[PDB]
């Protein structure tokens, strides 16, 4: 439902 | 896989450089059945 | 584990069970996060209420294993308990509030196909991870329905984390900072969730970044177990990572 993929460390 | 320790090997024992990576399955490229499932809910 | 299913072998090698000599019997769950310490929820050692207290004498923990009654030698090893640590600001008394523990073994137990220590989060990955929509995954040998009710092999359901506003509108219990749930909602069709002896077992996910399982979380408390309109609840292991380091920097 409307998500944002996880990014960086 | 790039891991930076936290704890002191001294304190904390040994394990922790390769911790998360199991032997039956990352470590042989191999994965388990269900992990496909976590890795989908990153985009879904 | 409700609704979940049987893991596979070297799934979970971090995964550690917490036993009682005598009268023999299966305690909680916990997670080996080094070859000297196992980490564990305080209510699994320490509630008042029940009358339990554990020592470190009355304990012991098995680690490697799958299958939940038998003794599977030359693959799990079992070691004595060295020394506990309970959070000092632990609340028993009300919410459950800070719900960890540390366990000192003995002797350090030598890693192998089933056995491996899972790993614990640094700031960037919890931030990046702990996003609700996201799933991480609970296993234990906990009951399979809330009412043999006990499986034979070790369990594992993957589950969702959720939006700290609609865990704080199920229940009239007070959550904090160093809590979250998960879980499917009522409309999301799956089920699943942590039940009665898989206290203490670790919710893990898998980064994304560097393939490794990172421990975000401990099983820590629940109203009844896989109850529409209700979540588990876990005890958020990055916001007590200082306690963790402290107690370790110095045993
Ligand atoms: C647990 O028992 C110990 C050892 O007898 C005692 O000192 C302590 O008060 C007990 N735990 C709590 C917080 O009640």
């Amino acid at each position: 439902n409307d998500k944002y993929e996880p990014f960086w460390e | 896989s790039e891991y930076q320790t936290f704890f002191n090997p001294r304190t904390f024992g040994s394990g922790e450089a390769d911790c998360g990576l199991r032997p039956l399955f990352e470590k042989k490229s191999l994965e388990d059945k269900t992990e496909r499932e976590l890795l989908e809910s990153y985009i879904d | 584990i409700v609704e979940g299913s049987d893991a596979e072998i070297g799934m979970s090698p971090w995964q550690v069970m917490l036993f009682r000599k005598s009268p023999q019997e299966l305690l909680c769950g916990a997670s080996l996060i080094s070859d000297r310490w196992v980490l564990t929820a305080a209510h699994c050692l320490l509630y008042p209420p029940w009358d339990k207290n554990f020592t470190e004498n009355d304990l012991l923990v098995r680690i490697g294993k799958h299958s939940r009654t038998r003794y599977e030698r030359n693959i799990e090893k079992i070691s004595m308990l060295e020394k506990i640590y309970i959070h000092p600001r632990y609340n028993w008394r009300e919410n459950l509030d800070r719900n960890i523990a540390l366990m000192k073994l003995k002797k350090p137990v030598a890693f192998s196909d089933y056995i491996h220590p899972v790993c614990l989060p640094d700031r960037e990955t919890a931030a990046s991870l702990l996003q609700a929509g996201y799933k991480g995954r609970v296993t234990g040998w906990g009951n399979l329905k809330e009412t043999k009710g006990q499986p034979s092999v070790l369990q594992v359901v993957n589950l969702p984390i959720v939006e700290r506003p609609v865990c704080k509108d199920s229940t009239r219990i007070r959550i904090t900072d160093n809590m979250f749930c998960a879980g499917y909602k009522p409309d999301e069709g799956k089920r699943g969730d942590a039940c009665e002896g898989d206290s203490g077992g670790p919710f893990v996910m898998k980064s994304p970044f560097n393939n490794r399982w990172y421990q975000m979380g401990i099983v820590s408390w629940g109203e009844g177990c896989d109850r529409d309109g209700k979540y588990g609840f876990y005890t958020h292991v990055f916001r007590l990572k200082k306690w963790i380091q402290k107690v370790i920097d110095q045993f």
